[PDB]
Parts: C-alpha cells; structure tokens; sequence
C-alpha cells in the first residue's frame, strides 16, 4: 500500500536548517506471494534445501512512481529542491 | 500556434483586396509610427480616415494577442498602429503551497531554472522568466498572492517575501539602466508592453483629484503587478523593510528628461494604490 | 520662445455671454528677435485627456494671447461635453495652447472647472475670488535669456461682469530683484536677464486691493530654469603622467583616463554635455594619430589606434568643450610615457620507471609567452604539488629565464605512488603578473 | 551480485516432469546503503521514531535483467517455456 | 548494386528484338527446366539451336553471378537455362543445448511459435518454419546436429529426437499429397527449390554402379538434410523405430508416372547415404 | 509405335574397324500402320548423363535399327571422350535412339562399355560371352496391341570379328504361348496380341549353342504393359435410395455419392480413368438439369444447381465410361427422394427485481431459424444453468413451437445471488439436430 504523513523538512534528517513542511508518502506492507516464475524458483529452491540461501530474497515493496518535486527556502535564505523524494505508486518489485 | 495579430495579417496577405486595403492604411495614416505629438499624417487626415474604413470588412483590423512570444514586437508594431498608445505569514504561504498538488508543482518548476548549483555558476534567466510566468498563471490566486504580498512583522517573514522571485537570477543585473529606456526597451517585446499596460492601468489613481485607488480597484492592481514578473520589467521590494517596489533601473543620465524618469519610477517606488491592495490582501 | 506657465486655469458656467474674455497667456523669448505667434488645438478635452469634442466656443488671439469666448457655452453645449466625457462627471475641460507653426516649453495647457450655474452674483465675491485665480500661479523664466511680460493680475470675467468693483494690484519684496509690476499696471515684466548662479527660484508677495479698501496676498514665486553661465574643468588638470607598455598592439589598448566634470546643472545641457576630444598630438609621428578617446561615455579614457614604440614622446591636449555652438572650451593635457623595455595545452605523458641521465627536457612555454606578449623580460615559476608544494622539487622550471619545464630526479618516479600531477605555470615582469596562469597535467604512464 | 547454478528443471519445483537440465541465475547480498533521497528519508523517520514502522523497508537485491527463455521436452513429449525465469543484471531497487 | 544475371536479362527486356531472342530461346531449348536423362526439346533440336545462334549480338547470354542475394534462385534458374547442370543420447544434446546461449536462445526462438497454448488452437506455421531455418542456420553443427541425429537405444529416446521439429506443426498437414506434385511447389519458391537440389546433389549415391556414398560426402548429406526443414519440404523420421525419413507426401494418384514418384520418395525413405551419415555423427 | 526396350547394351574397344556392326533396336506397334523410323541423338553421354562430344562414330539404320560403325573409334577418339567426362573415369558412354520426328517408350538409351584395349581373341571367349550380353536382356510388350519382332539374339560384333564360330538360338518353356523363335531364326516374335488379364508376365528360357557343341542358357523375361481390356462396375448398382432436404437451397447441396471402380489397373489409363457424369434426368421440369456430380474427383456425388420441390420425382442415370474414346461404358442409376415437409445475437439486459405478471417475454428465435432455414417443423430447447441444470426453470423457452424464449417467476431475480445467465438454445428437426446451438446470454442489471 501506498500511505501518507504530514511533516516538518528537518523531520526528514537530510541536514536541512528551514522551518518548511512537506507531505511525505512511502511504500509499506506485506508482499511476498512469489508473483513469478523467478520467486516461485526461489521459494522452492530453499524448500528443497538447494540453495543453501546466504542473502538471496523475494519481491518487496518498493515505489514504482515518484512525485513532484518539492522546494523550500531554508533559515539562511538559500532554496532547495528534493527529488525522488516520496512514493506515488506502490508494487512489488 | 495562434500567433494573434501576426497571423491574422497572414490571412489578410492572402487575398489581394485585403493586402491593397492594408497597404493603403499605411501609407496614409501614421498610426504610431511618429510622435503623437506629431501625428501629421502622412498625406492628409481625410485620405488617412478613408482608408481606415477600407479596412472594414476584410480579415484586418485584428487585436494583438501576447502568444506571439518570439516576435512580440513584430505582433506590437502591427496592432499598434491601429490601436494607439520563526512563525510568519510568509511561512504559512509556504507550508500552504508546498501542501497543495498544484503549488507545490508549480514553485518547484520554477525554483528548479532560477537557482544555481554552484557558488560562480550563473541561472538561465529565459528559463527562470518562463517558469515565473507559469507559477502566476497556473497557480490560483489564493496561494500564488500569499508567496508574493503577505504581511510581515520581523526580517525573517521580510527577508523570505523578497526571495520568493529569486531576485539574485529573476531580479539583479550586472549595470542598473535608465528606466525611461528600459521602458522602451519593455515595449518592443509583445509580453511586457502587455503586461506594463495593464499595470498602468489598474494600479493608477482615482480618478478625481486624489492620488489614491479604491479597494473594487485592488484584485485587478495586484494581478497586474504579478504579470510583470518574469519580464524585462521584473519589480522587487527593494528592501528588507518597506513595501516599497521597483525594476532593475534608475534615474541617471535622464538628461532634459528627468521628470519623466522619475514620475515613472515613482509609479512603482511610491504607488499608494499598490501600497494598499498589497497590504488589504494579508491584513484584513 | 517659452511659455511662462505650463499650465493656465479659470472657471467656466452656463450660459456666459459670447465675448467674455478669459485670460491671457505670456511667451517669453529664447532670442531677441522672437515673436509669439498663438494658437488653439483643435479640441476641448475632458477628465484624464479624453478627446471631446472640437472647440467650437474659445478663440484666442494671435498676437496678443488673450482667450476668449466667442460663443456662449449654454446647457446643451455642456451636454454636448458632458456626454463624450467616457462616464466622469465633466469637472474640468481644457485647451492646447501652441505658440508656433502638449508639454512645456512650446505648447501650454488652459483648463476651465465648469460650474453648473450661473456665474455668481457680483456682490456675493469675496476679494480672495475677487483678486486671484482659486489656486496660485507659479512661473517659469529661463536663465540668460531676454526678459519680458510673463504675467498679467486681473481676473477677465470679473472685471468683465463686475466693473463696478474695482481691483489693483502690486508686488512686495522685489527690492533690486529683476521684477517690475508698475503703478496701475496689471502685468509683470522681468528687467534684466536671470542667472541661477544668482539665483535660482525667487517668491516675491503679490498685493491685490480690492475697493472700504480690503487686501489679500499670495506668494509669488518664480523658478529660475538654465544658462551655459559656466565653463568645464578637467580635475586632473595636466596628467603629467600616463603609461603605456612599449609597442603593444591591440585594438584598443587603453593608456589611461582623464575625466572632466562640469559645474553647471547636470540635468541642464550646459554642465552635463561635456565631449572628449584630442585636439593635438605631437609630435606628428610616427602615426599621426595613435590615440583616441570616448568623447560621449565621459569615459574619455585615451585609447591607441597605433602601435607605440620606445620613448619617442608623447603629449596629448584634451578638450571638454561642451559643444561646437556656444559652450565653454577648456582643456587639460596629458604626457603618455611608453613604458621602455592561443588554444590550450595538452596533457603530457611521462613514462614510469624512467631512466637516463638526470634532466628530462619536457615542454616549453617561454617561447609561447614571449611569441604572444612580445617580450622577454618576463620570470618564470611554476606551482603546485611535485613543484613548490609536497614532493617538492620533482618538476622544476629553470633559474634561466626560458620558461622550459624540466622532470627532475625523483629516482626516476613512481606510477604506484602518484599518478597525475597538476601544476600552475606563472609569467611576471619586476614583480607583477603580465599573465595568466597556465594549468600544466603530467600523466605518468606509457603508449598515449 | 549475480550468482549461477546448475540445476535440472525438476528441482525448479514448477510441476514438471522431465530430465532437462538449465543454468539458474539470482541476486543475492547485503545491498541496503540507503543509496537514494527516499530510501534516506525512511533511516532518519525511524531512527526518530517518526514512522512507527509497521511493515517499511528499503532498497533490495532484486533483478533488473532476465536472460533469454529456456526450452524443454518433457516425459510427456509436450513442450514448455520458462520466461523471466533467471536474472542477467542485479541491483538494488 | 550489381544485379548480374537478372540485370542482364533488364537490359535485354529493354529491347524488342532481344526480348523476342529470349523468348524464342525458352519456347524452344529445355534450358534445365526437364530432366536432363528427358533433355526433349519443347519443339525440336533444329529449332532450339537456331533460337541459340539467335542470342548472339544481343545483350543476352549472361553469365550469373552470386550479387543477387535476395534472389539468388531466380538468378540461378536463369543462367543455368543456358549452363546446365532416461539417459540417452538425445537428452545429452538437449542438455547441452540449453548450457550453452547460442542454442538455448535459438531453440526457444523456435520453440516458441511451433507450439500452441491450448489443445485445439493452432501454431502460425510460416512463424515455425522461419524460425527453424533461423535455428540451423545459427547454431554451430555440433549442438544443432545433436539435436536432431542422436543415436538411440530406446522409444524415449526415439519419441525425442522425432519431436525436435515440433513435428505436429512443421510436419504434419490434414492431407497428404502427392510427392511430384509437392516437387513442383516446392521448386516454384527459391529458398524450398535451393535447399532440395543440395539434398539431390550431397546425399546421391557414390556416382559408380554401387547405391551408397562415401565418408567424404557425409557432413555435407547432413546439412542439405538439414536445409530442407522449414521449407514446404520439411522431413521428418516417419515412425518411432528406424532412420527411415520423408516429406509429408506418397504417392497415391500418380496416375502413369508412378515409377517417378516412388523413385523420389525412396531417395528419403531408403537413402544410404543418409542413414550413414546419420548414423556416424552419433555412433563413431 | 515403342521400343520393346528401354535401355540396350554392348561393349566397343579400341581401334574397332569402321563397319562393324553393334546391335539392333526394336519398336512394337500402337497401331497396325505404324512403321518406326529410328535416328540417334546429336550427342554421346558420359557418367552421370554428361554430355561428351557430337558422335562422330556410331549410325543407324533409320529402317531397319540397326546401330554400326560408321567410323573407328581409335585412341585419339576415346580420349577427346574421356577429356570431355567431368573428370569421372570414362567406363560408358550411351546415345539416344527415337523411333519418330530419353524414356521410354518413345526413346531408348544404348550404353556402350568402353575397354581400354582391343576387342579380344577369338578362341579367348568363353560360350557366355559368345551368347549373350553381359546381363541379360528383359523385354516390354503392350496388352492388347499387334505382335511383331521384338529382339535378335546374335552378337554382332563377335558374328563380324569371329565369324568362324558358329552360333545358334532357341527358346524353351513357350509351348501354348505366344513367342516365337524359328528354326535357324535369330529373332525373337509374339504371335498374337497379349493381354494382362490372361499373363502379366512371361519368363522363357533362352538357348544358345555354340560349335564340339557348348550350350549356354539365361532367362528370357518378358512383362507386359496394359490394355483397356476391362469395363467399370459401380458397386452401388441401382441406388434405389437417396436423400435432400425439400427446396433447400444452396451453392450444391450434396443430395448423395455414388460410386464406382474399374477392374483394370489403376495405373492404367483403363482402370484408374473413370469419369462420371449423369447421362440423363427424368423428368424434365421443373428444371432440366437440377443436379450435377463431379466427374473427375470420383467422388462423384451429386449436387443440385436448383431447387427442389415436394415429391415431383427424380430418376438419374449415371454413366462411369472411361472416355468418349475407346473406353468402356457402364451405368448405374439413382432414385433422389425429396424430404417433404447470420451475425450473432446481442447480450440481453433484465433488471433485478422486477415484478409485475408472471411471464416475462425476452426475446424469439423462432422467427429467425424459420427464416434462414425455410422449416417450421422444429422443436426448439434450452439448456444449461437457468433452464434444465441448477436453479431449473427460471428461464423456460415453450411447449409451443415458437421459439420465444422467457424468464418465469423465480420471484424475480436476485443480481446477487446470479448476476449472469448462460443459455444454449437447440433446433431438432425430428430427434436431428439441423443447427448448431446458440448461446445465450442474459445480464441481470440495470440501464445497458
Ligand atoms: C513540526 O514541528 C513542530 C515544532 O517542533 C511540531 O509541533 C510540536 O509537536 C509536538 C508533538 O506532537 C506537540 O505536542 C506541540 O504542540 C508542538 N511543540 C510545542 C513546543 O508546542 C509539529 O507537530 C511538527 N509538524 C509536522 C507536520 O510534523
Ligand atoms: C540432477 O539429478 C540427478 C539425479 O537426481 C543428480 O544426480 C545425483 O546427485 C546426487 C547428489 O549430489 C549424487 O550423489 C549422485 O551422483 C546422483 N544420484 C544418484 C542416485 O546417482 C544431479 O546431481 C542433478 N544435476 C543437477 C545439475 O542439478
Ligand atoms: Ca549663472
Ligand atoms: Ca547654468
Ligand atoms: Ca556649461
Ligand atoms: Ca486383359
Ligand atoms: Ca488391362
Ligand atoms: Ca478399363
């Protein structure tokens, strides 16, 4: 799912000194069915033992779209722009 | 695509009556092409009024619309000659925006061009002029005039309202010009002749013997004032403290014109009409 | 000739009778021998200039300025007005006023305030309405220019419609002031040229008695507008010094600046238009005229045409001379004393583990620098990281002023260790940078 | 980074019955260096404790190529196509 | 660029009278267009040698050249008018085949329009044929030969190697025709015509009185066989037990010529030549 | 007229003497009159059908077919053949034989082995080789066509080079048939025409003696080729029965095949050509030629160009006669018994809940299958989901033959519960199925 929350431009740890707001959306929840054939190998490869599975992973949930891109002017009068900065369409990827 | 008052002519180049009909236009009337001062027609004013009237019925007597960006002096020339001649307010404008679909897109694709990544690095200026004319007529009034003309109380709500238009690229120049030629120079260009017109003309007196507007003149003087951001003819606070405004220009070496220089500058330095629908929009 | 007014002003009602006289208006000259000549423009106009109708009921006279009514203005004619005025209430209407074959100084405006009425009773005037117009005339008179009639007191349509009321006037204050208003005369006169190096604005009291006798008074003041009363000085006065490399070519090479101001009004012609030029130049040659300066930009900063050769001489007069017609010449000179005496370079390559004598001969600049500039008489040195800075003397450019760029002995250098180098080439004459400074590369292993 | 094995397709545990054989390739590895300004975001939210972090999580190993299809016969004499069934690139997405 | 024979033969076509030569010269010499044992002129031998003679001076007898790519068979037709003329085997190849990304891209390539989804749907047959030409065409013959020349011990392996062209789409039609009558199809196109006559020439017998061919003509037997699948000729083994190979066509009908149509099916279903060659690639 | 042959054989040296002979040709006769008349091709043939040289060597009788030396062939001469092979080692070489203005039966090869050296000794030749080609000659004789001379049996060029040998023939085993050798013969004759019905084949047994006396025999295969000796049966006689549809129109309707097979043999133009068509149709009307059947297919079954109409009557006559020609004509006859009597349809819409009188009419295909297929003497049903399976009568379509399809009181229907209905819709002329099923589609919504 796609969700959304209100909140201030240092909230976001990005080393910014402003007092400007934002809506932030982001890409949460459980997604790991094995949607194709690739992650139906990897589900039965580690069933079956083959694997051995060091860091080998399925499908997560990551943003597939992006939003606009936001502005702000900080306490020392200089302008900055955030992109690729909050999800607007959420898949398993 | 619709070029206005140039495309216009194009059809009537098209027939044979209208180009005659036209040509005769110009040659007996002087349209603008002299000083009005002057405005000795060519030949005589009957010659100049009859074939004004052969005009009447074919494609031309056009209006000169703004669309015509690259040649807007071209469109202008035509058309003319016809027709004459920290918590603030500032704050709050931003937290707005920024939570709006519109705005958000909007000021960010307009701070995008104007800014610099770099300390000597300079802005496209075209590009930074564009994206400011797009923001004023995208964005609803409601949070484009907030950015622009809210009230302040300290420097930082002062300091922020000064930056909306990112003066450093949209504003500031290298030399500050004479405002009488910069004037001149505004009226070549068809988007800026357009814009500095209606800014005459909504943000002037009342009418009577006061140097005061009414608030039913307010909405449109505003408007008017917006429009002139992005043009030759950018206007600024000029300050970190007044409400007090102008162009990149000044009043030196006016010569035997200097009252002129003045009494134009003044229009943005001193406007009490302006004065009053800035402060009427974040006030009461 | 000049109007003395910009802007004249009465009052127009109802159903004044044809042949009421208004007012008049006054030119003064620029030159002796100059006569006004009036005339109207062709219509009356209404509230911000709109264009009303023709002006079919005002004359003047040609002569003598007077405006008049040659047909009476009733309720239809003011309806007639009236309804072209663009929706504004008809308060005010005026008249161009030109005084040849609408700005100051060649044309005047005359604006009439229209009163719905009749004109009042005589007997309801008080002298203040009586004696003056509603607001004060302000006057203008050009400097250094022949004096004469710039105003005339009585109010027309009251002496016209109330003859029974007597009316006189005079100026207080003008004591060995240019300014003559004569017993029982009703206008004033300059006397004697003005000069706003004098005086620049004058407000004389002007005296009207009406009548039993009551008096009212109004300032009186007149602004002095300019005369080429003065001359312009070159604040260097002679620039006995100015330097110019010797023989150095170049579009423009600019020798120097000298400046002149002038003490008259800036926005006045005669102190602003100042002009540059150079009368002399000796001696003759070699070029005759090697030298040129900005005569507008005021910039007037000498600039040469030609080259320049070892101390030949050099002495410059300069004029300021505001203009060929009656302006002040003044001059300053100045003695040019010659001083006596092109695409980027690539990235070399050096061949790690290199070895053969000490000495690697690499490139050489000073054969650019001296091939560009023309001289030699210009010190070498070479900055950054293997030179002058860290790992210290690996690159070293030469006690001999030759400008070649050598490597030296660092054990024949190392690709493991560093493997790029980046230096910064200096040119400068006794002390001074006649250069840029070149950014050099070195790249440290084979092939290319 | 990407990784191979050997495998016969019955070890695929995809429901067929054959001898063939094929070349299986998967991403597989720590990959979570909060690369982009998003993926910054969501270590600072909950770092300050901001989000919550019901089910959020970051970049992952995943592939961004596929090899070519892979052919087989099974004991049954019927053909069958494996498409996007093995990874050519990796990266984190 | 250079045409060759065809863009002789336009040049000729350009002129009446070398047009009329040619003409005369197919209505009366057989060229190649009969068998060679047959060689009965269309008219008579009197009349083809005159209509020979008669080329000469004209633009006409050319000599062809390989330049036509596209059309090498229509150039080929002419000039020769005037020249002449489980474990098992199989599984280890389908193993190798998909190790290897030459083979596994090319056999899925294939693979892939010769199937269908569903039971009675049906494969584009002119998409399978393209793409198995494309399939040996590109695959080196040490894993496209394995394939398709395995030897086997059993009716798993067998039912393999039958299967490798997809024989239900490739092979296979509602009804069998008449192998002369497929003969002239296939010699009206150029690719079907090009890959049958090197099947002729590379898999006949040793050219002495015995009907076998040597060791030396193997490979080449082999890749003509090869050739010969994905064209209207396309051959497959005819059951699950021998090596015994034929088009899809017999011989019912023949009418007077059924000595022929034996003659040409038995040079598939009981060439020796072949069955060697098939049977040294995968056994020795 | 046909070679007896289609291939014939001897050997030739080198430096064998202009003259001598070779062997003999023989054509039989296709008809009484026909008299050959032989000529050689322009060319000798080589390995592989080569073409080798003109043949500057070997003549033939043009009456008589026998072939000879016109010239020796001496080293030189095999050499320019031998250069001219291709590359192939020269061990044959062969020449066409016509028997009119190569295959048979109206050409026939003659294949000589070459023998590097010259013909042998005499008293070095073995009786095998004094008697009889290397392999035995076989022989073609037509069925049904006149008898004649069809072989010679002596060796020409050892009775030319070895003429003190004395050689005879005979045949065994022909008693009763029709061959021919006569005492002191060397040829080889039929009698009287064969047939393939009585003998396909003859396999004789040659003899030669040789001198003292030394006997060698081979066979003497002869097969015969095919006459039109027999006629064609139809299987199906008198086809009493045979069925349409009454008036039903179309391109050809197939009313019914019949029939036949000829005896003889298919690869025979006697058996296999069959041709069938219909002699004649009584009655006349309404149309005289109501029906046609595909002669050459075979599949000869009879088709209607026109329509039919209830019991009028039809009687045809069907002739297989193999040709206008000397073919053999037979008949058989067919009675045909008259049987007396487009774009798919859209998604039907009801809206949920619906009340109002039972029976709600939806829609009627009666009016469409009577119409397309002209009958109203079909049963009309409907199966699946609604109607006859699951939830069963909700959709009903009439125990009156109508074809009007309806919705009954399922109290109205639910849109949840069912919210689509599919429904197939059958015709059955009398247990038959005449169409194909439709299916139906019904939606449970409002609007559309
Ligand atoms: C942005 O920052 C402000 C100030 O830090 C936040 O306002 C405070 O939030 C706390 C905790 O929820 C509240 O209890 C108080 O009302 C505020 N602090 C004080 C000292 O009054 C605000 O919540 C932030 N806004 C967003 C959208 O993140
Ligand atoms: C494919 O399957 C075969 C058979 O199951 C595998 O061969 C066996 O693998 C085991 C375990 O590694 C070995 O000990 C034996 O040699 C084999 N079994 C027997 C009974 O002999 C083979 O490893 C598989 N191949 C691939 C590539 O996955
Ligand atoms: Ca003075
Ligand atoms: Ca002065
Ligand atoms: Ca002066
Ligand atoms: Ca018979
Ligand atoms: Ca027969
Ligand atoms: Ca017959």
């Amino acid at each position: 799912v796609l969700t959304a929350i209100h909140l201030n431009v240092t909230d976001l740890g990005l080393g910014y000194e402003t007092k400007e707001e934002l809506i932030f959306r982001y890409c949460s929840g459980s997604c790991d069915a094995a949607e194709t054939t690739y992650d139906k190998i990897l589900k039965n490869l580690s069933r079956n033992r083959r694997l051995v599975s060091d860091k080998v992973g399925q499908a997560c949930c990551r943003p597939i779209a992006f939003d606009d891109d936001l502005s702000f002017l900080d306490d020392n009068l200089v302008y900055h722009i955030l992109r690729k900065h909050s999800a607007k369409r959420c898949g398993c990827i | 695509d619709r070029l206005d008052c140039v495309k216009a002519s194009d059809q009537c180049l098209k027939e044979q009556s209208c180009s005659t009909k036209y040509r005769t236009l110009r040659q007996c009337v002087a349209g603008k092409e002299t000083n009005f001062s002057l405005t000795s027609g060519l030949e005589a004013k009957d010659e100049c009024r009859s074939a004004m009237e052969a005009l009447k019925q074919k494609s031309l007597y056009n209006c000169r619309c703004k669309r015509g960006m690259k040649k807007e002096k071209n469109c202008l020339r035509i058309y003319w000659s016809m027709y004459q001649s920290k918590g603030n307010n500032c704050l709050d404008a931003a937290k707005a925006c920024n939570l709006d679909d519109t705005c958000k897109k909007y000021r960010s694709a307009y701070i995008t061009p104007c800014t610099t990544s770099m300390s000597n690095e300079v802005c496209n200026r075209r590009k930074c002029h564009k994206a400011l004319r797009q923001f004023f007529d995208k964005v609803p009034a409601k949070h484009s005039y907030g950015m622009l003309f809210c009230s302040c109380r300290d420097i930082a709500c002062t300091e922020r309202r000064r930056q909306t238009i990112v003066p450093v690229c949209s504003y500031e120049e290298r030399e500050r010009p004479n405002c009488l030629s910069l004037q001149d120079s505004c009226k070549t260009n068809y988007i800026c002749r357009s814009r500095l017109a209606d800014f005459f003309t909504n943000c002037q007196p009342e009418s009577r013997s006061v140097s005061n507007c009414l608030k039913e003149n307010y909405a449109d003087c505003l408007l008017a004032y917006s429009g002139l951001i992005g043009t030759v003819m950018t206007p600024n606070y000029v300050d970190s403290s007044s409400l007090s405004v102008a162009p990149w220009c000044d009043c030196s070496n006016s010569g035997n014109d200097l009252e002129d220089c003045l009494k134009f500058l003044n229009f943005f330095k001193d406007n009490t009409c302006l004065k009053n629908a800035i402060q009427a929009f974040g006030n009461g | 000739l000049y109007f003395s007014r910009d802007a004249y002003w009465e009052k127009l009602y109802v159903d004044q009778a044809a042949g009421t006289p208004l007012l008049y208006v006054h030119a003064l000259r620029d030159a002796p021998e100059e006569v006004p000549s009036f005339r109207l423009g062709q219509h009356l106009y209404g509230t911000y200039r709109t264009r009303l109708h023709e002006n079919n009921w005002i004359r003047i006279q040609e002569d003598t300025g007077l405006l008049y009514l040659q047909r009476s203005l009733d309720h239809s004619s003011w309806e007639k007005l009236s309804v072209r005025n663009r929706g504004f209430p008809l308060l005010t209407v005026y008249l161009k006023v030109f005084l040849s074959p609408c700005q100051w100084p060649g044309c005047a405006r005359v604006y009439f305030s229209f009163f719905n009425t009749s004109f009042p009773a005589c007997s309801s005037l008080k002298p203040r309405e009586l004696c003056f117009p509603e607001t004060r005339p302000s006057f203008r008179i050009r400097e250094n220019r022949p004096p004469g009639t710039f105003h005339q007191f009585r109010l027309l349509p009251v002496q016209f419609l109330c003859p029974q009321i007597s009316v006189a006037y005079r100026l207080l204050e003008g004591e060995g002031l240019p300014f003559r208003s004569a017993p029982d005369s009703l206008e004033v006169s300059t006397r004697w040229a003005l000069d706003r190096e004098q005086r620049e604005k004058y407000e004389l009291v002007a005296v009207c008695t009406v009548h039993r006798e009551e008096v009212v008074m109004v300032p009186f003041p007149v602004t002095v507008y300019d005369e080429d009363d003065s001359a312009p000085t070159f604040p260097a006065g002679v620039d006995t010094a100015s330097a110019v490399v010797e023989f150095k070519r170049k579009e423009d090479t600019v020798v120097a600046t000298l400046r002149v101001f002038d003490a008259d009004v800036v926005p006045a012609s005669g102190e602003l238009v100042r002009r540059y030029t150079s009368t002399l130049l000796p001696g003759d040659t070699w070029a005759q005229q090697t030298f040129r300066v900005e005569h507008w930009p005021n910039e007037t900063s000498v600039q040469a045409n030609g080259s320049f050769v070892r101390a030949t001489v050099h002495d410059y007069r300069l004029v300021l001379n505001r203009n060929l017609s009656i302006s002040e010449n003044r001059t300053m000179q100045l003695a040019v004393l010659v001083n006596d005496s092109l695409h980027l370079p690539s990235t070399y390559s050096l061949s790690v583990s290199r070895r053969a004598r000490r000495f690697a001969q690499i490139g050489k600049v000073c054969v650019e620098n001296c091939q560009a500039f023309s001289g030699i008489n210009v010190q070498y040195k070479l900055h950054s990281s293997g030179a002058n800075c860290s790992t210290l003397g690996v690159v070293t450019s030469a006690e001999d002023t030759s400008g070649i760029l050598f490597v030296n002995d660092t054990k024949a250098l190392r690709r493991p260790k560093c493997a790029e180098l980046h230096y910064m080439v200096v040119a400068t004459d006794q002390q001074t940078s006649r250069q840029a400074q070149a950014q050099l590369l070195v790249t440290v292993e084979g092939s290319y």
